[PDB]
């Protein structure tokens, strides 16, 4: 996703004032008490061009010792 | 007023 | 003049006759300790004067003692002159010793001391200050701590005296603003609360109004609001002693200026230095922000003060119609403190005026959410039960300490196990003193939201709308936090209906719960209830119930209604719950009228002697909120027309006006700076 | 920052396999063994629109209830 | 013919004594208890045989027993064969009663079943399947069970035959791979193997070369590629029934797959066929990938499994030179298993070959990291000690139970507890079994990776160099694990010398830690003791000092210096442990050498009649390694000219050319398939 | 070679 969440600190806070609580203490100490921060995070688009990747070094190796 | 007050205090005494 | 005032209350103090001597002072111990051992000791326990004596027949021991508040405890001057005044005006049988202890007990708060001073019968006088968590310990009084006793008995005073439910029946309560000048016995007092400021987050708070004691939410801050709110003409010299308070103490600017900002709000004269100020405090303060990974609990302390400046602020905004300013403020004030009540309650607000209800109610959705005394007092329910429960020889014992009363009229003036004798009768009217008041009794405690538990049980079974009751009772009471919900939810139906309050909340389901649909339900019964017209083909009702309409007709604002149904109240009796909503009315209207005045200053007037008349029954000889009121009449009528109508009143005679005189000299002597 | 965390899964892994183990179950339910995230996540740019968001709100304050 | 070798060997096991009569199987019982309450099983324990007599002067109940592999329990027929053959074969005196109870004792670790065959003087027999964890319990056999049993013993045979530190001194190691028609006794095993492929996770696994069991990694497959090995004309007919196994039971796809690319796995002429296997088996798999937020116990039994092909193929390309297309691989591979050794070595090969030492350095860094058995034997030491733990009466029970035994000749045969006898001399040579075997005894177990612990102390203490022996005690030993990292270290050496790798840690210091640290110093003094040139102005040096000094020239990869260590070793007297490492040698050269030829045949062939010599005295008649040298020299020499060189020996006899050709006649019989 | 292998075996036993 795409948010921002003001903080107040673990309890975050959207600009619609929705709250999330995150990480007790696991959060950063690069956040501060009313800090901004910018979740999202989780991409998994790129997971498919790391499957291309096998698929093409897996195809190299069938081409030059499996095949004629 | 403070003598007012006074007043009703002299008066109270009867 | 106000010596022979001060000297009369004491002479007119109450009795209560302790079952086990000592018991008094044990439990007032055993009370202190509980409240160090719990972490909120707040104000801790009212002031005691106990007094010891001897039967002679029987070589028994026995105490008598009472509540009393507004002796100020510079040093132990004053405290010793009350009790000289009590012991040069014993009035004691031969059975009884001449040798009498005396002491008095005031509570410091500051350092957790329980100051007593105890009085011999030759005259002589000790102070000693008891640590109770530290059991053994008694200590050496220093000026500094002289000086904390003082403002612990001050602040305790003014709280107490504001709030009702928090004084037990008999409380004696002195002028404690009264001296031989008195612009400069204010001043004493104002500048006393100034210097302890820095210090105000140690005098408790009201967790019915806020979560966590904050520079703004706490009972010394609130003590001071209380009190310049009775001596308008000592706000300039108040704002200047906290500008010097600053240049002497920088370091604790945000109290000093809070105070400021405090003093000024709701007074329309200095919206513009009000403003000035919140300004030059606001914009720093947002930079203690950013330097700070380290988060230290001071950061929580001033994150919250931050939020409730910005509060004012954003009444401030709605108040005059600039919503879309408020809203901005408002949503800055919810970040940073979403453990604010206030924070989310005025969010709520911004979005109802601007008729977004939904983002109102999700607001309202996303919200955050007794001093064991009184076994002593026996009520005597509009005089269908005794209220006796002295043994034979307790009884012999409380007459032979007060030989001048005869001892029937002494009897029937004992309230369970408290003689409710007030000798000098100052204050006293007919109608009130001996009748009114000796039905019913006292208005004090959790219970006096209403009469329902001061009239006859025969009279509350005689109500056959039992909403009437069950939107009344005292369990059920709004609560400061759900009645400022409700009022949120009448300002929407005020707009859009009920059917339309209920619509936009599966608007809020669609983007549930339980506590506000229980104010729903409340909301809507209070709606029915409100529409009830009652009478003619000519029944009758109860006072009562005319009460208890009335205080529903308040809560859902139909105010031309409820001052009707109050008013009528009173022609049965006097009332004194009915009263003093009336007078509150009087002293701050509804906002949503078209500037009409509901009372006139006649009727005003009238309830007003008699309210005065009745808190004097039974020892609130300090009544701010009256002076409050006097000040406002004296304002649109002047002193001598407003004493006109006052001594019009057909009740009004030489006692009565001996407190009303010393009231409006009082008043006049603060009009001269 | 700008990474990104291919897991096996609470253990990230980089490109250079530099291996971060973050959320033992604290980590979604929208993340797989063998996915690859993108971590950061904290703007601490964004809290200087605020404080000037803060200072013109407060100046139109001033402006027009404070001043002359 | 191999009835008549077999017979032979059932003839000749040893003795040991029990202490108090039946602790044998108690202890064996209470170990099996204890495996399955630890939750590693494994293979269970080695089977034994147990004999029951009868003193019949004392009225004295006394046992002996011996380990044995290689027996195959198919059903009880080739057990009770064996236990007939043992009491058909009795020599006893007259105070041993005739009634004599035969036990044979096989695990089946797929039940955690004890399998027990009873075998009476009544010549008749009973099983019984005995539940270790249910104590009481006795099972009825069912012919699936049966079959499990059977690969049980085959599994064990094969695992601890190809693993002496597994070995207990006196193993009987029966070869299993022989019978009437050899290409279908092999069939038999190989399809028995495979059909137990989907259960190969539960047939335990070398925790020293990898941290989980995973399809790759356990020892069913362990066991299947070193029966392989030994059968490569069997391959294709393998690669066959797997294909069958496949269409009947796809559900199990990936673990006859994997057993096809581990079968072909070092087999020059089936590259194409293993890289293409490789293929249609990794990019499938590659998909159960994504579609799973689940995470379940068979994803993580997957990804091993994916990381362990990938391995296969990372290793198949850096032998190949393709260091590009290999790291490609590798850092896949490494992903799937962060968890895994083998990724993390082959990546830091991936790098060493592309001359990329500091990462690595960095994927070193970023790496993961005895059946109480043996009271029973004692050391000869070099003949420095006698070795002999019986109690009179123990003695005088034994001779009664060996009445073809000369009384002496037998107290010279017993070493501890345990009577060593080989009666009917098959692998027999005087110079080794009449001499050297005499001395030493035995090398087997932990201590058998040199004969530090097995020559005199005199001759230990005679070494004057101690890092000699420091470098070569058996904690310090090396382990799979380190000795791993330990090549890789060397790996560097060999192109940027030590100084060069020092400098390498530094680099990956600046982008700190121990045990690798120990192994950088462990390497330096390697290395120092390398370049020792140990000889003339004519000292004389020991065998022991020759042998331990060539381990550590093979561990710094000085090959040519090795090998002449080694061998001088062996010209004083025989080296068990300089011998298996020549034979090792040979069979698998160092890859690093011009194509050189270390060792001729005529030098292999040597010592390998004297290895064979050797292992038979203590009961190895299964010897796997041999068989393999064996079928290599047949491949070079042809079989002709091969067993001319054996005839020529010195030392050869009937009794070494029954072994050797019964060997010899297996292998041919396999070459027509 | 079976035969060599019987051989041994039938030598053996002398």
């Amino acid at each position: 996703v795409d948010v921002l969440l003001t903080v107040g600190k673990a309890l975050l806070t959207t600009q619609d004032h929705h709250v999330i609580e995150f990480p007790t203490v696991l959060l950063p100490e690069n956040v501060k008490a009313g800090s901004i921060i910018k979740m999202q995070s989780q991409n998994l688009e790129e997971e498919k061009k790391q499957r291309n990747h096998f698929k093409s070094i897996q195809a190299k190796i069938l081409e030059k010792y499996g095949t004629h | 007023y403070y003598l007012n007050l006074n007043q009703d205090e002299e008066s109270l005494l009867r | 003049g106000y010596q022979f005032l001060n000297r009369d209350i004491f002479k007119s103090c109450p009795r209560i006759m302790e079952r086990q001597f000592g018991e008094c002072l044990h439990n007032r111990t055993h009370l202190i300790k509980d409240l160090i051992s719990s972490g909120n000791v707040g104000l801790g326990p009212i002031e005691i004067v106990h007094m010891s004596y001897l039967n002679k027949h029987e070589k028994e021991e026995f105490g008598e003692y009472f509540y009393v508040t507004g002796i100020e405890v510079s040093g132990p001057a004053m405290p010793v002159e009350f009790l000289e005044v009590l012991k040069s005006s014993k009035r004691i049988s031969k059975n009884i010793s001449n040798n009498i202890i005396l002491t008095y007990c005031c509570f410091n708060f500051f350092s957790n001391l329980d100051i007593r001073i105890r009085y011999d019968a030759d005259d002589t006088f000790q102070t000693t200050a008891i640590d109770c968590n530290k059991e053994t310990t008694d200590l050496t009084m220093t000026e500094k701590m002289w000086e904390e006793t003082f403002a612990s008995s001050v602040i305790r005073a003014i709280i107490t005296n504001t709030n009702p439910e928090l004084k037990p029946p008999g409380l004696v309560e002195c002028p404690f603003y009264v001296g031989k000048d008195t612009i400069s016995s204010c001043k004493k007092i104002i500048e006393l609360l100034c210097r302890f400021l820095p210090r105000s987050l140690n005098c408790g708070w009201d967790s019915t109004k806020s979560m966590q004691a904050t520079i703004v939410n706490n009972y010394l801050m609130y003590s001071l609001k209380s009190f310049i709110a009775i001596t308008p003409s000592l706000v300039d010299f108040t704002i200047d002693y906290l500008k010097g308070l600053t240049k002497k103490d920088p370091i604790h600017d945000i109290y000093y200026k809070t105070a400021m900002i405090t003093i000024l709000d709701h007074i329309e004269t200095k919206e513009l230095d009000m403003i000035t100020i919140l300004n030059e405090t606001l914009d720093p303060l947002l930079s203690l922000l950013n330097d700070l990974p380290p988060r230290d609990a001071d950061s929580a302390r001033l994150m919250n003060c931050m939020s409730d400046l910005l509060n004012i602020q954003t009444n401030f905004l709605l108040n005059r119609g600039d919503y879309e300013l408020a809203l901005g403020v408002s949503n800055t004030s919810t970040e940073l403190a979403l453990d604010s009540f206030e924070s989310w309650y005025n969010l709520a607000r911004c979005h109802i005026k601007k008729e977004e209800y939904e983002k109102a109610l999700f607001a309202i959705n996303s919200m955050p959410r007794r001093f064991l005394t009184s076994n002593y007092y026996k009520k005597p329910l509009n005089g269908t039960r005794e209220h006796y429960d002295l043994t034979a020889m307790e009884f012999t014992n409380l007459s032979g300490t007060l030989r001048n009363w005869k001892e029937d009229e002494l009897k029937r003036q004992i309230f369970g196990r408290i003689a409710m004798i007030n000798e000098k009768k100052i204050g006293y009217t007919k109608e009130i003193w001996d009748d009114i008041a000796i039905k019913l009794g006292p208005i004090c405690g959790p219970q006096s939201v209403n009469l329902i538990n001061y009239v006859s049980p025969q009279e509350v079974k005689n109500i056959k709308n039992i909403n009437l009751i069950a939107r009344n009772t005292i369990g059920k009471q709004l609560g400061w936090f759900s009645g400022k919900i409700y009022g949120l939810l009448m300002e929407i139906v005020n707009k859009i209906g009920w059917n339309g309050l209920l619509n936009i909340r599966t608007e809020a389901f669609m983007m549930c719960e339980g506590w506000l649909d229980d104010l729903f339900l409340d909301l809507y019964q209070d709606l029915k209830l409100s529409k009830i017209s009652l009478s003619n083909k000519d029944e009758k009702h109860s006072g009562l119930e005319w009460e208890l309409l009335g205080l529903i007709m308040l809560r859902t604002w139909h105010w031309e209604d409820a001052v009707a149904c109050l008013r009528t109240s009173i022609v049965a009796r006097f009332d004194p719950v009915s009263c003093q909503q009336l007078l509150k009315i009087y002293l701050q209207p509804p906002k949503n009228i078209q500037e009409v005045t509901l009372l006139d200053t006649d009727t005003i007037i009238s309830l007003l002697i008699k309210k005065i008349s009745y808190d004097c029954r039974y020892y609130n000889y300090c009544q701010i909120f009256n002076l409050q009121l006097l000040e406002k009449l004296c304002n649109e009528l002047g002193t001598h027309i407003l004493r006109n109508k006052i001594l019009l009143q057909p009740s009004i005679g030489d006692e009565i006006m001996v407190m009303i005189d010393a009231m409006l000299a009082w008043i006049a002597d603060l009009d001269h700076t």
